[PDB]
């Protein structure tokens, strides 16, 4: 069966192969992070093509509700929003790939909580982690 | 073995080339020992299952092939011609593709 | 390597793979008075370094099963003590371009 | 059109149908016995045959995917029989593999523990590694509960019941064995497919087998996958006439035997009596797929006529395999009696008018042979330089020997046409037993008068054919590539030299060899008069007369 | 047996699970339909008469070419740094003479392909020469040239070094017979050639041999596979017009562990 | 009859009509169920 | 009636390596059908309406990943024999086992 | 995988079956109403007008040659030297 | 939760198409049949990165037709639910039976028995929402639920999941 267990499909082991035949470490990401990347190619793609969402989209979308709703929710639950703020979070927490990223894009104060949500650790991780996830929420930026 | 098959047919006047008895008796030899052409031979090996298949025990053959759930390449002759598809045989063993950077020389 | 005469016993020989590394052979007499390898038809053979292997290998993008086998028992397996993995060239006389290059890997 | 990605066959993998899955898949219970008859109306009882599987006759059923008979695949169906079965041609493994597991408990006879077993575990290679461990637990046959572990034989679990595993020997179609203190003679009930079933996930592997594609236990059968018309066909005698298949006769027979099984397994069942009607449902199972065994019983349908089983179909030459796949009929074919000309090139090939006007090529229209396709097209079928259809972007076909519009037509580029061979057109000529590389050559087409083939004289001894009566096959190519490859490759200048002798295979043959000799003695002179209409007589002569 | 058995781009020959039968197709690459029967001359003959054929001495009065032949006859006769070059080639030529006889049998007639002794009967008459007016060439002209030959005569290209031993191997029997019919005394005394002629062979061979070389995707198996079996439908039971004949090769195609006449030939000590 | 076709095919055939002769030597005609047995013995003198 | 095309016609055609000539002999001029296999279970179930699109296959449930491909009717029954006879002939457009 | 332009083994001419089959594929283009770059002089199969796009070695088209281990040699028809 | 994943596609050309800036056309014809799509096996395909510079490589000719196979190797963002897995989304519908919530381009439904009992649906309340002994959550509100089961469909993937156990639900 399929569960949370991290025992997903054969098909995303943090060891996949590159386009061009090599190894490379699974791509865990985060929301906000996720919002870049996309926005990233969306932009450079409405670039040459000419050679403030709900517009873009009926052009660069399949004309794809879909993106409308990525786009939206995206953006009202990203949990951040500098590419360098984002790249400390990587610059540090560089776990299974899985991890890294839920940890990031979803909401958590206490240890209790996290150790929570996430019942499988416990011993797969040393407790000064818990440092580290109070240093989370003490870089969990401001309002 | 060379020898002995050249004598069967140079005692009726007959030539025939080196490379193709070679070739023959290498296919027998190769194998590690002597594979007889017959049911008790090439027939048996870790080759195709389609092919084998085309060959004396056709329904028993497979009945031991899904058994321990063989695999087939398809890589040989039989194969394709059983699916209907080109075999990798000369005019086939090879693709030919439009390469689009000449296809801009190319106008 | 020990030379029996007539043959070991079974309760004996049991104990070959019980001194490890090492390895031990088995010859028996009526069956080494005459040198095999000085025959005619049997070909200088020659081991091979697992770099020289590693590299026949590579020079043909083969991948050993690829290859042409011999038995762990045959008689020139055995006279030059090979191994399950070793390889051997043989080099002998063509009738067509006068010496062919050919290997056989022992398993 | 199918919006669905065209592809090609990378990779066969074999297993066998799981029960569950094969009652999954079915879309037809085939509970009923009778044929169709909606007790006496006729049509086709959703019971047997037709439940909504497939249709003949232009009948869109085919489980209403329509579609009708030619684009319409059979549709199989299921039936769950009372009780299980052995499968015919497996009780040769089934009964070593009894050999190599125990029973009542169900577990390996051999464990990581036993070195020689070690290495043998280890080949890889699900056949050779079946191999060597028969050989092995076809010995010991007690499943210790209790054994002395790899220390001290003075204390002592695995699996349990320790009772002696009989050894099983062939007597028919029935497997028995003696448990042993003092043997036990029984007759081993299909409790078997319990123990499979029970056999650990870990074990399977142990063996050459797969968890998810085959696992010993599915090699007997629980709920029967039955093929549809397609595959058992019906020959009627227009439509108003029965016309049954060998099979079609042989699954009531074993839906029969299975109806009355059951009919004895939900009444007065004298315990004894029971299993003379098991090895019946067995006996009708073992027919089905193979009718030409051991214990004799023959199974001939009312007249004397064998049956054939599903396996005969394939018995190579004529069967299916050998017969219809390997090698089959034809279409653009052909065939008649051969007589020598020598006065054709040696790639020629004289063919009969009648044959011209038969065979087509379709060419597509361009703007290079409109021209002459346009003279071609109104000639008619029944002319020589003629046509016989004309084929619209728009996937259907004008038959150019009635409508109305004959002379009218203006063509479009891009359609094909199909035209009558023409001179100089590769065809593939052959003459069988086909044992040569030139058994089969292509050869430029030249029509000419009577009713057959007109091949050349040296040309003899490669097929090794005569003219006192022999019949020889042709071809006719289809593609454009086609045509590319039988002159790239066939074409009969390439083959003067055979590779199996770095030897010509076609010299002079009879007059023309018996002659050349006279003709060459320092006796034989020739004057002006003939020396004339012989220089002439020479295509390729360079005009020019010598001293 | 054999249907899956293809000549590889490389020029190897496998089948339908890539094991290497044979790495070059028949031992030599090539194709049997461009083969005939040449005579290597070399193998032939005493070394005495041998040597008063191919043995040249530029500082003898009796063992020299007659400057019929060359137009530099005088001008070049006595040329110490040459006849060291001439040794070479002769040196070579004996390796290959005493090696061709390391074929103990003797029978100087194989298959081979390249016609050499028709491509010059061509040239004869492409360029007419004249059994009078003397050659042009080079000493060095011939003999480097054959040298630069050998190095073209390319079966196998790969760059390291496995791979241009493999080269010369399989190549070398025929070398010989190149050599056999270039050696500087016969193409000189025999067929005055000329410096054109000369360029026009050596480009025509190496044209002809690559054209001589195995295409591959050639089904060999299904080929060697009928090649064998024809001379064998050809034949009678009768072994008219020791078990022999037809039932023998069954008998081995079977690998029979019995044959009914079994026999076994030995031969006598040395001496 | 019956579902018991283990007899032998090939007694009483379709009587040729082609020529005279060829009439004649079917009814004359003698066959032999089974590379001994095809042979021409003394005894067929 | 039509000519039969034998092994030993197709052996020949083989030696001369015309590949594309074979494969057109043995599906244009005879056989040829086009079955729609599954992408999960290599088998021919796909209810294929062709016209409200609806392909499915139930047992494995599945109506997304769904091949076409062009093989000879004959060679169809082969395998519904095949299957009949409960062994499982899967088809793989892709390669699974590797190495 | 790939293999660059250099290092390349294969036969530096065109086996017949490649010749083949690239005269056959042009030849169905062509009859597919698309463009020939020569000028057929009196020629009208387009088989033989290929067979002279290939003398002249005019015939835009990439051979791939696959090695049995699953790399690959591309070559054009350009390239590959058509003697014959 | 978003990936990249490095995969391909192939797609067939008829002839006519066959010009000299193809490449372009390719590219902007991939995007037509990827971004947008949606299988089972792949989850949500959203977006296609670089797409300018995208690589094609030789194509192979059919042998039958003249047309032209190639084999499109790309990669993209994508965004699929899996069992046990945890996320949150706005509240979209809401009944007596449960309430509907959307991940995304996704519709994820919670099963009024797969909830924490004390939560019942509030009646005549505007907006419409569930009661607790304290919380209320409607709409608007942003829920964190657990994906129980995801069902695979045609070009769309539902899900069904739950709210029961502690520290889940609103926020
Ligand atoms: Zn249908
Ligand atoms: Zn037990
Ligand atoms: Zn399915």
């Amino acid at each position: 069966e399929n569960a949370t267990l991290l025992r997903l499909g054969p098909e995303f082991a943090l060891k996949q192969y590159d386009h061009d035949g090599n190894e490379h470490d699974l791509i865990a990401l985060s929301l906000s992070e996720s919002r870049l990347l996309i926005r990233e190619a969306l932009k450079a793609r409405s670039r040459a093509r000419n050679g403030d969402d709900d517009e873009l989209a009926k052009v660069t979308s399949g004309a794809n509700g879909v993106v409308k709703k990525t786009l939206d929710y995206l953006n009202t639950f990203a949990r951040f929003k500098d590419e360098e703020t984002c790249t400390a979070v990587d610059q540090l927490l560089h776990l299974h790939p899985f991890e890294i990223a839920q940890l990031s894009s979803l909401g958590c104060e206490d240890v209790d909580e996290a150790i929570t949500l996430i019942p499988s650790l416990a011993a797969k991780k040393e407790v000064n982690l818990q440092r580290i996830l109070d240093e989370l929420n003490r870089l969990e930026d401001p309002y | 073995l060379y020898k002995e098959i050249l004598n069967v047919i140079a005692f009726d006047g007959s030539y025939v080339n080196y490379r193709h008895m070679a070739l023959l008796v290498d296919v027998m030899t190769s194998r590690g020992y002597l594979m007889a052409i017959t049911r008790h031979g090439i027939n048996r090996a870790d080759t195709g299952a389609l092919m084998r298949c085309s060959f004396e025990e056709t329904v028993e053959i497979l009945f031991e092939a899904g058994a321990a759930a063989e695999l087939d390449d398809c890589r040989g002759v039989s194969e394709n011609v059983m699916l209907g598809q080109l075999a990798p045989m000369g005019t086939g063993a090879f693709d030919v593709m439009i390469d689009e950077k000449l296809l801009t020389s190319l106008p | 390597i020990f030379i029996y005469q007539n043959n070991i016993t079974p309760s004996a020989n049991k104990m070959i793979p019980t001194v490890s590394p090492a390895i031990i052979e088995t010859f028996q007499e009526s069956d080494l008075v005459v040198n095999i390898t000085h025959h005619e038809l049997v070909p200088k053979h020659i081991r091979l370094s697992d770099g020289e292997k590693s590299q026949l290998l590579q020079r043909y993008k083969l991948k050993e099963s690829q290859l042409p086998r011999i038995q762990r028992e045959d008689p020139v397996a055995r006279y030059l003590g090979l191994k399950r993995g070793q390889v051997v060239k043989i080099i002998r006389r063509s009738e067509t371009s006068g010496r062919y290059a050919s290997y056989r890997i022992c398993l | 059109y199918s919006s669905a990605p065209l592809r090609s066959v990378k990779e066969v993998q074999f297993g066998l149908l799981s029960p569950e899955e094969i009652r999954a898949i079915s879309v037809v219970k085939i509970e009923y016995p009778e044929i169709m008859d909606e007790s006496r109306q006729r049509p086709r009882e959703g019971g047997l045959n037709d439940p909504k599987l497939g249709s003949i006759d232009r009948n869109f059923k085919c489980q209403t995917c329509g579609e009708g008979m030619a684009e319409c695949p059979g549709h199989f169906g299921h039936m769950e029989l009372a009780k299980p079965v052995f499968h015919i041609g497996f009780i040769p493994k089934i009964k070593k593999v009894c050999e190599c597991i125990c029973m009542n408990c169900g577990k390996l006879l051999l464990d990581e523990t036993n070195p020689t077993m070690a290495q043998a575990i280890r080949i890889r290679d699900p056949k050779k590694r079946f191999n060597a461990v028969w050989q092995l637990c076809k010995t010991k046959m007690v499943c210790e509960a209790d054994a002395p572990v790899d220390e001290y034989s003075e204390q002592k679990s695995r699996g349990g019941c320790g009772n002696t595993q009989p050894v099983v020997r062939k007597d028919g179609m029935k497997l028995w064995g003696t448990w042993k203190d003092a043997q036990p003679e029984r007759k081993l009930l299909t409790e078997i497919l319990n123990v499979f079933k029970h056999i650990s996930p870990e074990d399977c592997f142990r063996l050459g087998f797969n968890e998810d594609y085959a696992r010993p236990e599915w090699m007997i059968i629980t709920v029967l996958p039955v093929p549809p018309p397609q595959v058992r066909p019906s020959i009627a005698m227009d439509e108003t006439t029965q016309g049954q298949d060998d099979l079609t006769h042989k699954l009531s027979d074993i839906l029969k035997a299975n109806i009355n099984v059951q009919k004895l397994e939900m009444d007065g069942s004298p315990q004894h009596i029971i299993n003379e009607v098991e090895q019946l449902l067995q006996f009708h199972v073992a027919t089905y797929m193979d009718n030409d065994i051991a214990g004799q019983p023959q199974a001939l349908q009312k007249s004397g006529r064998p049956v054939k089983a599903i396996r005969a179909r394939l018995k190579g030459k004529e069967g299916r395999l050998r017969g219809n796949l390997m090698g089959k009929r034809v279409d653009f074919s052909a065939r008649t009696v051969i007589s020598g000309d020598p006065n054709l090139e040696l790639d020629q090939v004289g063919v009969p008018i009648s044959i011209a006007k038969t065979l087509s090529y379709p060419e597509t229209v361009t703007q290079y042979n409109i021209h002459r396709l346009t003279e071609y097209v109104r000639n008619g079928p029944n002319e020589h330089p003629g046509a016989k259809y004309v084929i619209r972007d728009n996937g259907d076909r004008i038959d150019l020997r009635y409508h109305k519009r004959a002379g009218d037509i203006v063509l479009q580029y891009g359609w094909k046409v199909e035209r009558h061979l023409m001179d100089d057109d590769p065809v593939l000529f052959n003459r069988q037993p086909s044992l040569h590389k030139m058994s089969m050559m292509a050869h430029r087409v030249k029509v000419m008068p009577y009713s057959t083939f007109r091949l050349n004289l040296s040309v003899t001894s490669p097929y090794n054919a005569d003219f006192d009566g022999d019949e020889m096959n042709l071809h006719v190519p289809q593609s454009e590539e086609t045509r590319a490859e039988l002159s790239q490759l066939c074409a009969v200048p390439l083959q003067i030299v055979s590779p199996q002798s770095n030897k010509p295979v076609m010299g002079i043959v009879q007059d023309t060899l018996c002659g050349v000799r006279k003709m060459t003695l320092r006796d034989t002179f020739i004057e002006y008069e003939q020396v004339m209409n012989m220089l002439f007589w020479v295509p390729s002569w360079d005009g020019v007369v010598p001293q | 047996a054999l249907e899956d058995i293809m000549v590889h781009y490389d020029g190897t020959t496998r089948n339908s699970l890539g094991d290497i039968i044979q790495f070059l197709y028949g031992e030599d690459g090539l194709d049997g339909t461009q083969v005939e029967r040449q005579t290597i001359d070399t193998i032939p003959g005493s070394d005495k008469a041998f040597h008063k054929r191919y043995y040249v001495d530029l500082m003898d009065e009796k063992n020299s070419i007659k400057p019929d032949v060359i137009e530099y006859a005088a001008d070049i006769l006595g040329d110490v740094e040459l006849q060291k070059e001439l040794n070479s080639e002769y040196e070579q030529l004996v390796s290959d003479r005493k090696f061709l006889r390391e074929f103990v049998n003797g029978d100087h007639n194989w298959p081979l392909p390249v016609n050499l002794r028709r491509i010059i009967q061509n040239a004869q008459q492409i360029f007419h020469l004249d059994r009078a007016k003397a050659s042009d060439l080079t000493i060095p002209e011939i003999i480097h040239g054959v040298r630069d030959l050998c190095k073209k005569l390319f079966v196998l290209r790969g760059e390291n070094e496995l791979i241009k031993e493999a080269q010369q191997n399989a190549t070398s029997l025929f070398q010989c017979l190149v050599r056999a019919r270039l050696a500087t005394r016969r193409i000189l005394e025999e067929f005055r050639l000329n410096r054109d002629a000369f360029e026009w062979v050596l480009g025509t061979i190496e044209a002809q041999f690559q054209r001589s070389l195995v295409h591959p995707g050639e089904m060999v198996g299904v080929i060697a596979a009928q090649s064998i079996g024809e001379p064998a439908t050809q034949m009678t039971l009768n072994t008219f017009h020791v078990t022999l004949g037809v039932p023998r090769l069954k008998e081995i195609l079977n690998v029979a562990k019995n044959i009914k006449t079994p026999a076994l030939t030995v031969y006598l000590d040395r001496e | 009859q019956k579902k018991a076709m283990s007899s032998r095919a090939g007694v009483s055939q379709v009587l040729n009509r082609y020529t005279y002769s060829s009439t004649l030597s079917h009814l004359r005609r003698t066959n032999t169920p089974i590379a001994k047995p095809r042979q021409l013995h003394n005894t067929h003198w | 009636g039509g000519l039969r095309f034998g092994e030993m016609e197709r052996d020949c055609m083989i030696a001369h390596g015309a590949a594309g000539f074979l494969k057109e002999r043995l599906m244009e001029a005879s056989d040829a059908f086009r079955v729609h296999v599954c992408g999960i279970c290599g088998l021919m179930s796909v209810i294929a309406n062709l016209k409200k699109n609806q392909f499915e296959c139930r047992s494995c449930k599945n109506k997304t990943n769904i091949y076409q491909l062009h093989i000879p009717y004959a060679a169809k029954l082969l395998f519904q024999e095949l299957m009949a006879m409960n062994i499982a002939p899967r088809l793989y457009t892709e390669r699974s086992g590797v190495s | 995988l790939a293999i660059l332009k250099e290092e390349r083994t294969t036969t530096p001419y065109l086996t017949k079956y490649e010749r083949a089959r690239i005269l056959g594929t042009r030849a169905l283009q062509i009859s597919m109403n698309a463009p020939v770059l020569v000028d057929i002089e009196g020629e009208t199969d387009p088989l033989q007008i290929a067979m002279k796009e290939l003398s002249q070695r005019k015939i835009p088209l990439v051979i791939r040659r696959y090695l049995p281990d699953g790399s690959y040699e591309d070559w054009g028809c350009d390239e590959l030297i058509v003697d014959n | 939760m978003f990936f990249l994943k490095d995969l391909s596609l192939i797609l067939t050309l008829h002839p006519s198409y066959f010009g000299p800036q193809m490449n372009q056309y390719l590219r902007e014809k991939l995007l037509t049949d990827v971004e947008g799509t949606c299988t089972g096996q792949f989850g949500y395909i959203v977006t296609v990165l670089d797409g300018m510079n995208i690589d094609v490589g030789k194509g192979r000719i059919i042998p039958g037709s003249g047309s032209a196979e190639f084999e499109v190797k790309y990669r993209a963002v994508v965004w699929k639910p899996f069992k046990g897995e945890v996320v949150d989304a706005i509240v979209s519908n809401v009944s007596p039976i449960g309430f509907f919530a959307d991940v995304g381009p996704l519709n994820v439904f919670v099963s009024t028995r797969l909830i924490p009992d004390n939560l019942v649906y509030n009646p005549s309340n505007s907006p419409p929402a569930y009661m607790s002994n304290d919380e209320l959550i409607t709409k608007g509100s942003k829920v964190r639920l657990k994906v129980v089961g995801t069902r695979t469909d045609v070009n769309e993937i539902y899900a069904i999941g739950s709210i029961k156990e502690d520290f889940l639900g609103a926020i």
